[PDB]
């Protein structure tokens, strides 16, 4: 019964913002991996 | 931008500081010079029949 | 041997030596003539 | 395959965008 | 080219009376204070 | 008021080489090659 | 609930899930260290230590193995080209399969230490709070980093029981593991002795058994306990972080500028070599000597060790790559082949001439000769209405001495064009650019990615040191500042001392 | 401490200011630096 | 193309060296800083209304 | 000068190229044009996106 | 309070008109330094003998222009101290050889630790959280990638930036034709985020100004605010309302823009010092493969990266012999690349 | 805090009777550190006739380390 | 909590958390032993660095 855990959570700004920067770092990187 | 649109450009310190005997002593405006004169010869490499790039 | 940039060596560390001790020694009298209430 | 990857990501911001406009958390002035 | 130029024309002349006769509808009383 | 203030020391280590600076250079602008 | 970048802290608290994570995570890097060696032993060519070292062929951990003295495969091969060598368990294969156990065995441990997290071991025996005594744990762990450190110079190193360290000539040809006698005078602070590494080992690991010592029998002085904040595991974290990007930057410097412990079989050469034609210089040496003492031009330059030659090529300067180049060297150039021989170029006149050399700044470099005093004599010209200096005007011819073009001349022009666009990388190397559907442009070595990925974490480890620093001596206000903190300890004047109530006036 | 106003301190200061960099736009068009 | 523009424009105008253009980045340079400042300076003041495990 | 994806360039080397320098400052927009196929040729798509964005 | 320690604590400290504390000892002598460096050098110092070139007032520069320049090419990343075994204590030869530059550059450095230091002292004596001094890493990540580990990848300091502000241009020009610095995605992000805080800023103070509560009768704005007041100045409630009309989105939490300002231009400069670090190795976000195997077998393909190399190659060939005065580069009038006519 | 306010010392006869000497002095001190060249050899920095010597096409440009000190000094002698 | 056979052996090693000895306690010395590193640290450098040139000290490959 380990006292010590607590729940991650992300709130739906919080997604959003995340995929946002995700998706622009594939779409700022992507062409110097295809190269 | 909106100015050099007419041509009113930077500050132009090339050949600015001279000898004794008028030798040109290069400051790092005439490094800069350099550097620019490379992009301007090569720009546009077929574009220009005259001497002068004047647009 | 001691050649010539281990005695620049020397020379560096005793003027560092030279400005730290003293830095401290003015900063330290300073405190301690001027104490807060 | 490389413009598909472009568009394909491309497409997945502009839809990000439309549900971040109207399906956002909204914000609540209590 | 021709009808695609008087299609366009007549678009933004649709447009821009809009926003003539849209300023001139009483802006200034479209306001939460004195009016 | 006291005079000799860290301030006071803080001002002068600037003020006083800025304005021999400034003669220094104000002399330069009548050197000639 | 917890916002994703804070989900670790719940270990805070937890010295059990502690462990567990920290064995998780070295049974992770070991698990790497394991599979990376297996793949790079799928990929390795052995079969020529010459043209093509592991340092061509985009290997990371293999020149770690060799560095240490393992050198040798079970299937009977070692770096330096032998053939029918047995090299015991602890071959390339043995030190793979060593870290994958490892890696398993700690995993097992890790799951052990999540599920039995509550062992009254991690209580405090008067609060029963989980507690650790960090600077006793700090005196334990630096009195057995002491230790090994020691045996590791003692035993490993001198060779008295272990197999030494690779060594190797100042030109890298004959590079090999040996033991190795530590040096105890001054010349044992010079990075390119290593006798110095050897005495550094003992050393230290005698000082760090002292140290530690000291660190378990002596507690701290109250002052340092409360000003670092001793009972806060986060201090451990942010000086330790500090300790790791220092150490990280030393290794990005070493590994660039070249040390006993980064030797150029392992790793590739440096850029400075080029930069100073540190391998042309002996080159000349040898060919005028082989002269002085009367061969001929042919002889002298057949006598250049290919290997010699090879390091003399831009292409394998570190500083020539790109960061989206990737893959191994061969990737670029292609897998060499053989020395084409040492080009001399001369003019109608017979003067010899030079072409100047591609400095590593420049992605692309004109091509020009110049005689033995630097005066142009020859070039190719890009505007050729006004061309003085073209080959053809200048009866430019090319003749080989050494390598596979010994003794043959070239006077076609666009023949001896060719090969002085390859001499401004230096020597002139045959290229297999097929194997691998090479591409033609420079990509770096181990070097350059080692230096590159050191250097970058060693100042991203400064952020994570500036921040848990700071989570370290400001804990008590992470949630926000005192919500009715007096106005007169942030207004002027109202205190003597910046902070302190009883400097009230 | 109040003697001389604070407005003609300013002035003067002020007019300083200009007089030495006004000096300094001069030497840009005469001796050294000037290109001549 | 954007690059090629300013390289061009660097060429013609030497735009590196117009007042103007210094401004300019005085004025980026400038937002740049006092936006980490100001966003600094409020967050480092924010009044503690929240767990030590809950966002700010 | 390519600009598009379909013709060879990447997110980073891609661009909607400035229409001819044989129009100068001439309209360009659709309707001068004997076809679409020209209008492409010659740079129609910059006028008629930098035009319609600076109004908006 | 009780010892000396104690007692040089309580001076430190003292509440007074520039503060000191422990970070001054370290922070006012390299910060005092490092900007008398930089004023005598481009007051009195030339760049002859490292660079051939003038670079002070004294020799006829002007502000634009002047700089205190790296050292020659031969010097390598020699610490240069003035009793160094390049200038033996010889003050004169030390300015001669470029003895300022690692003068200003050490200095600048260990000043640089002393203000990140006072802003974590400070706020630890007023009680506030250290975000400032986090934020100031950028600064400090940015200093030392540009201006150490730059040159020292590189075959001398003679390369690092040389101080001065017509010497930084030249710095940039030089990144662009020898490493296609544009190009780099880290660079890239760089400019994001610089950008896009001053943007930032921008919008935030514009906002704040024009969603202002009226707490006061005068027409000039600025004196109806109290420090000490419990009350937001403006209206979040309006400020959210008409972003989120005109935008599409807009902050509702004051705590998350405010962080979001510190985010952004801070992580903006920690990305284009990691593209420096690389570019200490020429580890260049040059090329395009791609692009270069297209358009090497087909003379009719061209874009805006081609063009782009073209100008780097002009960069490279025609400033190269001045700007590397070391290499002694002769490049005969009919090798310079140059496009017709000009 | 405490120190006087700016305002009451720059405004202060006491002051304006200290630095109306002390301020000129400085400056013509500034002054005669170049009008006697005393400036060019503290600094070592050519005065418009030493850059080159009468006939020499080259930068006396440093291209040692350890003897640098030395070629400057040769460098400076044929001038 | 659970006691170990593993845990009862080391329970002593893990028993001082939060003891301070008092006052400055050895800081004195540990200042001397930093200076001492500080200086040492600044050798290497500049023997790396050729700042700092020792006879028989060759800082190259050449040895
Ligand atoms: C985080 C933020 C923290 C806050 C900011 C702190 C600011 C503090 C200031 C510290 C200053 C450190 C300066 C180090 C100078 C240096 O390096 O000087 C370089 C010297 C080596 O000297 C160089 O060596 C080169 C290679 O030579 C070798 O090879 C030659 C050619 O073959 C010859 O054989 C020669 O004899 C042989 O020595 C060339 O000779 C160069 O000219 C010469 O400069 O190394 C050395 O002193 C030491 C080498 C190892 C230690 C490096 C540790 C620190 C540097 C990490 C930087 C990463 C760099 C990687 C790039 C990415
Ligand atoms: C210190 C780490 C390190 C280093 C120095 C190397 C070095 C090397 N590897 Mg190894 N490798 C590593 C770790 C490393 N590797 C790890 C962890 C793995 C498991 C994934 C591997 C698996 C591996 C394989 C399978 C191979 C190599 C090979 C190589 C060689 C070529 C490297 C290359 O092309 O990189 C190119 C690197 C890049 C293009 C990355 C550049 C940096 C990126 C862009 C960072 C991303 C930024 C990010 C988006 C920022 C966002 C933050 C946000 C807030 C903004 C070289 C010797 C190749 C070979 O030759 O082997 C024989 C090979 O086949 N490596
Ligand atoms: C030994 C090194 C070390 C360790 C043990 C920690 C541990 C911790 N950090 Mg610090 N930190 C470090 C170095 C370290 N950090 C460095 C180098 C930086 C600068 C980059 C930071 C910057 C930092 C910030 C800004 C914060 C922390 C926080 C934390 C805490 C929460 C971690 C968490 O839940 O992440 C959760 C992480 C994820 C869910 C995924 C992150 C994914 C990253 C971006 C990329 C994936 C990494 C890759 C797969 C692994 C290879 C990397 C490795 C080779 C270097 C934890 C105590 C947080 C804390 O203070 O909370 C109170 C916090 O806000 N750290
Ligand atoms: C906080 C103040 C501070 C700091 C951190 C520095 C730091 C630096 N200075 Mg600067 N300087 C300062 C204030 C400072 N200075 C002041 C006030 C002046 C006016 C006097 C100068 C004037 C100056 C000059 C003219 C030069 C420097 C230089 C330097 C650099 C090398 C210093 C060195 O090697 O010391 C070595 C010495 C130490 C590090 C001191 C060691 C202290 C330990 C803890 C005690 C050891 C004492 C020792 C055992 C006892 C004597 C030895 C005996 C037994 C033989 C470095 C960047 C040089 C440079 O910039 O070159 C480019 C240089 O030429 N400084
Ligand atoms: C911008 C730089 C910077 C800043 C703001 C901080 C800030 C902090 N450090 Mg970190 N630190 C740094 C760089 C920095 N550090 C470096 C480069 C190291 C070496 C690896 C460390 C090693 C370190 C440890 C081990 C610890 C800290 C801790 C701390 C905290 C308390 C203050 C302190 O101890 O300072 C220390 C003082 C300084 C960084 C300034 C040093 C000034 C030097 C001595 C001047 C030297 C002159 C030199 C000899 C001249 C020769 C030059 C030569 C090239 C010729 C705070 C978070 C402590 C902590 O986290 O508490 C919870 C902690 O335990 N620091
Ligand atoms: C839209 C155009 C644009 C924008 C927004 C940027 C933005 C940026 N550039 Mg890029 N640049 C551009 C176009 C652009 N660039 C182009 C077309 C090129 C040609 C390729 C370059 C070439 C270039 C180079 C070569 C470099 C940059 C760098 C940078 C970063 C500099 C950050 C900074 O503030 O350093 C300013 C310096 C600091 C912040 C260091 C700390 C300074 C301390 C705090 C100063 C204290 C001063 C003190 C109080 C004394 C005052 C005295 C007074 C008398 C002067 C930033 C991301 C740099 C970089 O990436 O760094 C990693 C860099 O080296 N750029
Ligand atoms: C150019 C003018 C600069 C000010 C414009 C900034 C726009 C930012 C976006 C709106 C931000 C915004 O909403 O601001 C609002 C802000 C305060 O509004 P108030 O309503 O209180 O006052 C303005 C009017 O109502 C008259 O009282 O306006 C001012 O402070 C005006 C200051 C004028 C100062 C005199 C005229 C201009 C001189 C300014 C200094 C420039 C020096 C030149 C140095 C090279
Ligand atoms: C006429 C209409 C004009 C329409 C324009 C369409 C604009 C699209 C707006 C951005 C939507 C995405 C927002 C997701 C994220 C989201 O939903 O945010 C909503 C979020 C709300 O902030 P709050 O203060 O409500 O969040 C509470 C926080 O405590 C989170 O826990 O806004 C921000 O965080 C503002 C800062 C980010 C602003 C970023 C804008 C980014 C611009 C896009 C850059 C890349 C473009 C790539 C080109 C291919
Ligand atoms: C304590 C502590 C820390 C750690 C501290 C540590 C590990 C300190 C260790 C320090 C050591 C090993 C210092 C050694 C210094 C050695 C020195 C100064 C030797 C100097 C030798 C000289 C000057 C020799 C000169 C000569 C030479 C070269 C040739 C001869 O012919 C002539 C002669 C004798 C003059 C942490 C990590 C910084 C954390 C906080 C607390
Ligand atoms: C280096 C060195 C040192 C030091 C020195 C020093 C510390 C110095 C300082 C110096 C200084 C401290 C100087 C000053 C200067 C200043 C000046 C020269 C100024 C000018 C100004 C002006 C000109 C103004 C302008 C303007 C502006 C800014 C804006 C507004 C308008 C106007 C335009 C007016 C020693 C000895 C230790 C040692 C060896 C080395
Ligand atoms: C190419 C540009 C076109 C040229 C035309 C410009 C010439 C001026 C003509 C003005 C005559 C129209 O006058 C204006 O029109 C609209 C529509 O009829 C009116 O009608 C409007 O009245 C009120 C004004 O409070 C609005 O709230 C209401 O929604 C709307 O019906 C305006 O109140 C009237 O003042
Ligand atoms: C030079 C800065 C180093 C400061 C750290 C060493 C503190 S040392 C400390 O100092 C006390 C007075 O405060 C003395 O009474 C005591 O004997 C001594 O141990
Ligand atoms: O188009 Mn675009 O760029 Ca304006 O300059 Mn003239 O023209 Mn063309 O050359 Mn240079
Ligand atoms: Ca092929
Ligand atoms: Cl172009
Ligand atoms: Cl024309
Ligand atoms: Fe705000
Ligand atoms: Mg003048």
């Amino acid at each position: 019964p380990n006292p010590n855990r607590q729940p991650v959570e992300l709130n739906r700004t919080s997604l959003y913002l995340g995929l946002l920067l995700i998706l622009v770092l594939a779409l700022l990187f992507s062409s110097y991996f295809f190269n | 931008i909106s100015t050099m649109a007419f041509n009113l450009n930077g500050f132009n310190f090339n050949h600015s500081v001279i000898d004794a005997k008028g030798n040109v002593i290069n400051t790092w405006a005439d490094i800069i010079n350099r550097a620019n004169l490379g992009m301007e010869v090569m720009h546009e490499r077929n574009a220009h029949n005259f001497p002068l790039d004047l647009a | 041997t001691i050649t010539p940039s281990l005695k620049g060596f020397f020379i560096g560390l005793l003027s560092g030596a030279v400005v730290l001790g003293l830095t401290f020694a003015v900063l330290i009298a300073i405190s301690q003539i001027d104490k807060v209430q | 395959m490389e413009t598909i990857t472009y568009v394909f990501i491309f497409a997945c911001i502009i839809a990000l965008f439309f549900f971040a406009i109207f399906f956002r958390e909204p914000p609540r002035i209590t | 080219m021709e009808t695609l130029k008087i299609t366009v024309y007549i678009v933004v002349t649709f447009f821009v009376l809009l926003f003539v006769f849209g300023f001139l509808s009483g802006d200034p009383a479209r306001n939460p204070k004195r009016k | 008021y006291p005079i000799f203030t860290v301030r006071w020391v803080a001002v002068h280590t600037l003020a006083v080489p800025t304005i021999f600076f400034l003669g220094a250079i104000a002399a330069m602008q009548f050197i000639q090659r | 609930g917890l916002p994703w970048y804070r989900v670790h802290t719940v270990l805070i608290n937890d010295p059990g899930r502690l462990i567990a994570a920290h064995l998780m995570h070295t049974a992770l890097v070991a698990g790497w260290a394991g599979s990376m060696a297996l793949y790079e032993l799928a990929t390795f060519d052995p079969s020529d230590p010459v043209l093509n070292p592991m340092w061509r062929q985009g290997m990371f951990v293999l020149p770690f193995m060799a560095r240490l003295g393992v050198t040798g495969s079970w299937s009977g091969w070692s770096i330096t080209g032998e053939t029918g060598i047995d090299p015991g368990f602890w071959s390339f294969e043995g030190v793979a399969l060593a870290h994958i156990v490892l890696s398993g065995l700690l995993f097992l441990a890790a799951c052990w230490h999540w599920v039995y997290w509550d062992l009254e071991l991690f209580r405090d025996p008067r609060t029963g709070e989980p507690a650790l005594d960090l600077p006793k744990m700090f005196g334990i762990h630096l009195f057995l980093a002491g230790l090994l450190c020691f045996g590791f110079g003692a035993f490993h190193l001198t060779g008295l029981f272990g197999p030494g360290m690779w060594v190797s000539d100042p030109y890298g040809l004959t590079g090999s593991v040996q033991p190795v006698a530590p040096e105890w005078g001054p010349d044992g602070f010079n990075p390119y002795n290593p006798g110095g590494v050897v005495a550094h080992h003992i050393a230290a690991g005698i000082v760090g058994i002292i140290a530690g010592l000291f660190h378990i029998l002596v507690r701290p002085p109250q002052r340092l306990y409360k000003a670092l904040r001793m009972g806060n595991i986060e201090t451990v974290l942010s000086s330790s972080i500090a300790a790791v990007f220092f150490a990280a930057f030393v290794v990005a410097g070493t590994m660039w500028y070249g040390s006993a412990t980064t030797p150029i079989e392992l790793f590739g050469p440096t850029r400075y070599q080029w930069d100073s034609s540190y391998f042309q210089q002996e080159i000349n040496r040898r060919v005028q000597a082989s002269l002085a003492s009367g061969a001929t031009l042919e002889e002298a330059w057949s006598a250049i060790p290919e290997k010699l030659a090879f390091y003399d090529y831009i292409g394998n300067n570190p500083a020539k790559g790109g960061l989206f180049r990737t893959g191994p060297m061969n990737k670029g150039d292609g897998i060499a082949q053989a020395w084409k021989g040492h080009a001399v170029f001369r003019n109608k006149e017979g003067e010899e001439l030079f072409v100047r050399r591609m400095p590593a700044f420049f992605e692309s470099f004109p091509v020009i000769l110049t005689d033995k005093n630097g005066v142009v004599k020859a070039d190719i010209p890009f505007r050729r209405a006004e061309s003085k200096y073209s080959f053809e005007q200048q009866g430019v011819t090319v003749s080989f001495y050494g390598g596979e073009l010994n003794g043959q001349t070239f006077t076609d022009p666009p023949t001896v064009k060719s090969y002085a666009r390859k001499a401004i990388f230096g020597e002139i190397f045959e290229f297999d650019t097929e194997t691998l559907n090479s591409d033609g442009i420079f990509r770096t070595s181990p070097r350059g990615w080692f230096t590159f990925a050191h250097a970058v974490f060693a100042l991203l480890f400064f952020f994570g040191h500036i921040w848990h620093g700071a989570r370290t001596l400001f804990r008590d206000v992470f949630s926000g500042i005192d919500p009715e903190l007096s106005p007169e300890q942030v207004e002027w004047g109202f205190y003597q001392k910046v902070g302190d109530v009883t400097t009230r006036r | 401490g109040g003697r001389i106003p604070l407005w003609i301190v300013a002035t003067v200061a002020g007019m300083g200011v200009i007089v030495i960099v006004g000096l300094f736009f001069y030497g840009a068009y005469a001796g050294l630096g000037s290109s001549l | 193309g954007t690059f090629n523009f300013m390289i061009v424009f660097q060429a013609e105008h030497n735009i590196l060296m117009h007042p103007f253009h210094q401004l300019g980045v005085a004025g980026v340079f400038g937002g740049a800083l006092f936006c980490a400042m100001h966003g600094s300076l409020v967050t480092s003041s924010l009044i503690r209304e929240t767990t030590e495990t809950e966002s700010a | 000068v390519s600009g598009s994806l379909l013709y060879g360039n990447n997110i980073i080397t891609g661009a909607v190229v400035p229409s001819s320098n044989a129009i100068g400052l001439h309209f360009y927009p659709i309707w001068e044009a004997a076809s679409l196929d020209e209008w492409l040729y010659n740079g129609g798509p910059y006028q008629l996106i930098i035009f319609h964005f600076l109004l908006g | 309070e009780r010892g000396w320690f104690d007692i040089l604590d309580d001076w430190l400290k003292r509440d007074r008109f520039v503060f000191v504390g422990w970070s001054g000892i370290l922070l006012f002598p390299c910060a005092y330094l490092a900007l008398g460096g930089w004023l005598t050098g481009t007051t009195f110092v030339t760049s002859w003998y490292t660079h051939g070139l003038a670079s002070s007032y004294l020799e006829g520069c002007n502000f634009l222009t002047v700089a205190v320049s790296t050292p020659a090419n031969s010097m390598g990343h020699s610490l240069l101290l003035l009793w160094g075994p390049e200038a033996q204590g010889d003050f004169t030869r030390w300015c001669q050889l470029g003895g300022l530059w690692t003068f200003i550059a050490l200095h600048g450095a260990f000043g640089l630790i002393g203000f990140m230091l006072r802003q974590f002292e400070i706020a630890r004596l007023v009680g506030v959280r250290p975000y400032n001094a986090i934020a100031f890493s950028a600064p400090i990540a940015v200093f030392v990638s540009v201006f150490l580990i730059y040159p020292l990848g590189q075959s001398s300091w003679f390369f690092a930036p040389s101080f001065g502000v017509a010497a930084i241009f030249r710095f940039l020009l030089f990144f662009q034709g020898f490493h296609n610095w544009t190009l780099n995605p880290f660079h890239m992000m760089g400019v994001a985020g610089v950008l896009g805080g001053a943007l930032l800023c921008a919008i935030h103070g514009a906002t704040v100004e024009n969603t202002l509560f009226q707490d006061g009768e005068g027409a000039s704005t600025f004196r109806a605010f109290n420090p000490t007041q419990a009350e937001e100045t403006y209206s979040m409630v309006t400020a959210n309302r008409f972003w989120s009309q005109i935008f599409g989105i807009a902050f509702s939490n004051k705590r998350w823009l405010h962080f979001f300002m510190l985010f952004v231009p801070v992580t903006g400069l920690w990305m284009s010092a990691i593209g420096v670090v690389g570019l200490a190795l020429n580890l260049r976000s040059y090329d395009f493969i791609s692009q270069e195997i297209r358009a090497a077998e087909d003379p009719e393909f061209e874009t805006f990266y081609t063009k782009n190399l073209l100008l780097n190659e002009g960069i490279r060939a025609w400033m190269a012999p001045q700007d590397q005065p070391h290499e002694n580069f002769v490049f005969p009038e009919e090798v310079l690349p140059r496009g017709n006519a000009l | 805090t405490g120190e006087r306010p700016f305002s009451d010392i720059i405004t202060s006869v006491r002051y304006w009777v200290i630095h109306s000497i002390t301020i000129p002095a400085l400056f013509i001190a500034g002054w005669l550190f170049v009008s006697t060249g005393l400036a060019y050899d503290v600094f070592g920095t050519p005065r418009p006739d030493s850059y080159y010597a009468q006939e020499q096409r080259s930068i006396p440009l440093v291209t040692d380390r350890f003897e640098a000190k030395q070629q400057v000094e040769t460098f400076l002698e044929q001038l | 909590a659970r006691r170990t056979w593993l845990g009862d052996i080391l329970r002593p090693l893990n028993s001082e958390y939060g003891k301070v000895a008092p006052g400055w306690g050895t800081t004195p010395l540990m200042a001397v032993f930093m200076g001492l590193f500080l200086v040492f640290l600044l050798i290497i450098l500049e023997i790396y660095n050729s700042t700092l040139i020792l006879d028989g000290v060759n800082v190259s490959w050449k040895a």
